């Protein structure tokens, strides 16, 4: 996952979490720009191996992090899927849950039975048990950190999205909080490029100066 | 190259596919290097990649680096610009004094006549008469130092008797301005030769690098005093501009009219040639 | 808004060409100026004005003829460029 | 950026003939599409790529040639109109 | 200045506080600009800034461009306050052919000897011994051309009789390769001595533009000649690989244990600066 | 207007244009979460010149300028209400109003009725001739320079909300583009807070300091 | 790009190139074999970061590397674009061949105007050029370390294949035609995954032992 | 069958004048090796044969007029 500017001389590669820091403000509102303008504008082009440019549908652009909605039909289904995995991988529980389904199948037939009219019904599963809870996430109490690595969670149900960006979201987060956000990205294998105008200590970065040279940075 | 082109503000340059590539916030410009003849950095916030340093070295483009007050500073000199220039050194070594005195008599006898045919074109027949009383008494060695009375009686008619060289002021800061730009020029093209810059053909004695290259480009003066002559009332600014319309105004050859650079570079190449074969012709430029 | 107005048409014929000269003086008469051939423009108080003359222009067509039709605004108008068929110095800085 | 592109020459000779075929394969080459005869428009990205289409516009240009640019925005590039073509005495038959 | 700051990586240089600032990707390292000397860019993917450069037109450093083949390109020459090098070059034209003589016959006779005593470790006696007795034959002015009959015993010896230099092979391609890259470093000492490298030892051939380093580097050739020898049957991009690894490899220096480079560094300084004293003393080599 | 926190000795006042910078990032995430939760949390208040506290409903918190859409549902519905309210200012426009669109009623109608299938219809309303031309903000913004200006003219616009907040907004914006924002800002005499987590040179800002002291600067 | 099978406890992620080295002959010939039936087995299971399932068409497998075919109508055409390309890229070399183009149509259009039939044409492309001149890679003389760095370099052009494995491939190659191998594999960024029954020294690889224990060994 | 007679009739023609087929066989020399030099400056190994007029013939789409306003025509 490669993007590409006019004012970097090469690709440069963006593999797990990345941080890319822009001194110049006019460089990184113009980039930022071409960030939301994406598909309008041909100066930013991010590439895949396979050198084909990734649709603005693909691409995640976030920038307000309590702002954005975490929960989506979409998000909701795949994790209700995957609760509903998570229950099938256990033989126990399972069958524990179809012993009390089953239960009260019994009884809400027999008040069906005790009935005049003629009812027909199929029956209770656990995807439809879980939808009857209502499983979401809860974004309401939740802290900017707790958000964002929730965020980080749920990229990897999203199907669509190539690539997560952020636009200036390390200056919430301490020195500490951003090791972990980096470390549980490596364990993720998530793409993630947040882009700061200033420089973050003790973490390794990109760093754009104003003469517009791109170098590493261990600090 | 035919252009000259001359960076004043901040930017990245980088060399991409045989093309200058000028990088910038605000835009980007691609200029091809066959294009380009002389590359001027006006300031000190421009960054360049020694690639493109190395790629203008195998262009043999002449850059130039000028500092913080715009005032050049120090320009590029590729070691081989051609493999003639080794075996030129052996007839640098081997020329005479004769034809050094000889070549040098008859550059200064030029300087001093285009310095009458700039007075005589300002209708001045007294200082003309003067000048081309010096010029027919040039004599060898210059012992009566007819060129420097040249140049005082130039100065001091021009520019008023309280005028001087050895003053601060602006016009004397352009004529150092104009003689640093086409001494950068002429030593460009003795790279071009090969023979050796810091040789001069005048005084053994005296040793310096830009020595030939102003024995060469001692003709062309005249050229830069009008501009300035000129513009003297104009701003510092106005008067680097109008020393920049130089390059792309056209002077009349003995031949046809022609460039500057056209004409510095036949010019220098009848030089050498006439340095190598001992006084075969000696071309003459006259305003 | 600012019309700009393309007009083109076979010429070859006598016929072809009088249609042209009789559209050509109706865009005069109706207000619109010739910045060169084929090239022309005019000033729409507004879109009522605009569309009324839409439909004039589409009634004035000569046979074969094709016109093409633009908004623009005044800044873009200014920003026109007309270019009727190598620098020595190139500055790229401040030009003095 | 919308490039809308009107162009003119005088085509008698046969070298301006030559020249016009050759100016328009260019303007072909470029991008640009041919509305209507003398009448093309190009979709420009941004203003750098404008400015060097001008240049190489104005390079390429052939003798006596003609150029007009004028910018649109996509919307009213979009908004271009193409019409394709008061009489007492109507007659219909021959013209005599 | 005493240190010489030579830069072999990608990198970015700045200037701040009097302070030159050297970025590379693993390590950031600040260095005074009074502590510097001579400044030397290796590969054509470094960085800098035209504002250091006007730093180091104030400090005097000279300032080294190389191209991608490491061969030195161009160098900066600023208008006023010149380098002491550019005075040294004139002592090299002053060079007496007496000098250069007594070093061209002592390179010559290192070469020789470090030939035989490669065959001796080769373990052939009578080749060795051969060339042993042309290295105790030789003499000035060269009337025996005792180097040329060495050459072939050398070769033959080596790679067998069936091979020779004219031939078109991998072996002499590497050969050419070897003689590359030790004329690119020996090129890059002369230099940083500032001695123009046209002007050759030999009085013989002026044709090639590197004849000085070229004949600097003849002590040090058998070194190539004996992992060509090892190597032959490997195809030439093996022996490329090969021949790149010398530069990893430590040497024996008379003195100590050394790298190729500061040998090269100390021995051409030797040359420059007994050239220039007419002979005190001849760096000797030995493998 | 004027906010308080625990943190603060005393409430600061906000007066058109005003700059916090937060110095600790605990208590800059901390209190960008009682911005979103100011509804749910009671640490974080706001007192304006009548001493009264003020619901969400009344902030408007803006992080994202570019992400932030100018035309909304509620915008574009006071807007099309402004342009009746203007349009029923007038009697004799809307009347001409009214006979035009009772022109192009009686057109369609006649057309409706040289059909052979039976149509019915009900009228046409000026609210429908407003969202049939689609009246809406200029939606062009060109850099966030502009995109700021736009959301400042839209939030002048609504009376409804009583502050403006902007969260790590001025890092996009130079320094001289600060000053026109600042000066558009008291020009407009709209209330706007800003929160940085660094200081900014050349403007007057409030600094918090580690220490949680509050300290004017500029 | 993380592949699973029953003996690993957890699954390891495949990342630029990986040499995966199985101890065990039965354990070995039976990944093989579910290597090539692998649409048929649920038994490996390799999935991306998405933890979608990619299938057997997205798959390379490449065992016999002379015998595989690198020449298709795919990687020809995909190439004679990218030669396409690179003759774009150059402003004057592609106006100096336009102007060649034109003089050969010149020449043919007035050999066509001599001729009594009325005829018409339309133009002489690169891409027609290109592929009238017929560029191909060639296979013939190459060794296989060349076969396999220019399979390398043609992973690239093929767009459908998600993950290119290689059997038994790293026996022919030196340590040092090995490093360059990995070396070129991290600038491809192409995921490649070796499988090998004896362990190769010098370089990171992924042992499994008689044992069913998977270990990262440095050399 | 139209188009192989055509195009084989055009070849004829071009054979019939030594010095146009020369120029036709120096341009696609230029062409072969400007084309040549963009192979080798690729990373992959491409291997050509060679350009033929045939080819070129081919590659233009040398063809009868298919323009036809009526039957008549
Ligand atoms: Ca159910
Ligand atoms: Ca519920
Ligand atoms: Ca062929
Ligand atoms: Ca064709």
């Amino acid at each position: 996952m490669k993007i590409n500017f006019s004012l970097l001389d090469e690709p440069m590669e963006v593999n797990l979490g990345t941080v890319l820091v822009i001194e110049d403000v006019s460089v990184f509102a113009q980039l930022v720009k071409e960030f939301y303008q994406y598909d309008e504008q041909s100066n930013l082009t991010i590439f895949d191996s396979k050198i084909r440019s990734i649709r603005s549908s693909e691409l995640l652009l976030i920038t307000d992090i309590l702002g954005y909605d975490i929960n989506t039909s979409q998000v909701l289904k795949l994790l209700h899927t995957d609760i509903v995995s998570q229950l099938n991988d256990k033989p126990e529980v399972r069958s524990e849950i179809d012993s009390l389904v089953s239960l009260i199948t019994d009884i809400i037939m027999a008040e069906c039975i005790e009935n005049e009219l003629d009812i027909e019904y199929d029956e209770i599963t656990l995807l439809e048990l879980i939808k009857a809870l209502g499983v979401r996430i809860e974004t309401k109490s939740c802290t900017v950190f707790e958000k964002i690595f929730e965020i980080l969670q749920i990229f990897k149900y999203l199907v669509k999205k190539r690539i997560l960006v952020f636009v200036n979201s390390l200056s919430y987060f301490s020195k500490d909080e951003i090791y972990q956000i980096l470390e549980y990205t490596k364990l993720s294998q998530a793409d993630v490029l947040f882009l700061e105008p200033r420089q973050i200590e003790g973490i390794q970065q990109f760093i754009l100066d104003k003469d517009y040279i791109l170098m590493p940075y261990n600090n | 190259g035919w252009r000259t082109v001359v960076v004043n503000i901040h930017s990245k340059l980088s060399y991409k596919n045989n093309h200058l590539i000028f990088r910038n916030s605000y835009k980007t410009e691609m200029i091809h290097l066959s294009e380009i003849d002389i590359l001027l950095l006006e300031t000190t916030d421009i960054v360049l990649t020694t690639m493109l340093v190395k790629r203008l070295v195998d262009e043999n483009i002449l850059v130039i680096f000028c500092d913080d007050k715009r005032l050049p500073t120090a320009f590029l000199t590729p070691y081989y610009a051609r493999h003639d220039s080794s075996l030129q050194i052996a007839r640098q070594i081997a020329w005479k004094e004769n034809v050094k005195c000889e070549v040098w008599t008859a550059i200064i006898a030029q300087k001093i006549l285009n310095q009458s045919y700039y007075l005589g074109e300002c209708s001045f027949f007294e200082k003309s008469q003067s000048i081309m009383e010096l010029y027919h008494g040039l004599e060898r060695f210059d012992p009566s130092n007819r060129e420097g009375h040249s140049a005082r009686i130039y100065f001091n008619t021009l520019f008023g008797n309280d005028f001087t060289r050895e003053s601060d002021n602006d016009i004397n800061a352009a004529l150092d301005y104009g003689y640093t730009l086409l001494l950068s020029m002429f030593a460009r093209e003795v790279v071009v030769c090969g023979c050796m810059t810091q040789i001069g053909l005048k005084h053994a004695n005296q040793f310096n690098q830009f020595n030939l290259a102003s024995d060469i480009m001692e003709p062309f003066r005249p050229i830069i005093d009008r501009i300035v002559y000129q513009n003297r009332h104009n701003n510092f600014v106005k008067i680097k501009k109008e020393l920049f319309s130089i390059f792309s105004e056209t002077y009349l050859y003995n031949g046809k009219e022609m460039y500057l650079s056209n004409i510095v570079s036949d010019y220098t190449k009848k030089v050498i040639k006439a340095l190598n074969q001992l006084g075969e012709e000696i071309p003459e430029f006259r305003i | 808004m600012r019309m700009i107005l393309m007009f083109d048409m076979p010429t070859d014929t006598a016929e072809e060409r009088k249609a042209y000269r009789k559209f050509r003086k109706f865009l005069l008469s109706e207000g619109f100026i010739m910045h060169q051939f084929s090239v022309y423009s005019k000033l729409l108080l507004n879109h009522t004005a605009n569309t009324a003359m839409v439909g004039r222009l589409k009634a004035n067509n000569p046979k074969k003829g094709n016109i093409t039709i633009l908004t623009v605004t005044e800044k873009q108008f200014a920003r026109m460029i007309y270019l009727y068929g190598e620098e020595r110095l190139v500055f790229l800085g401040d030009n003095y």
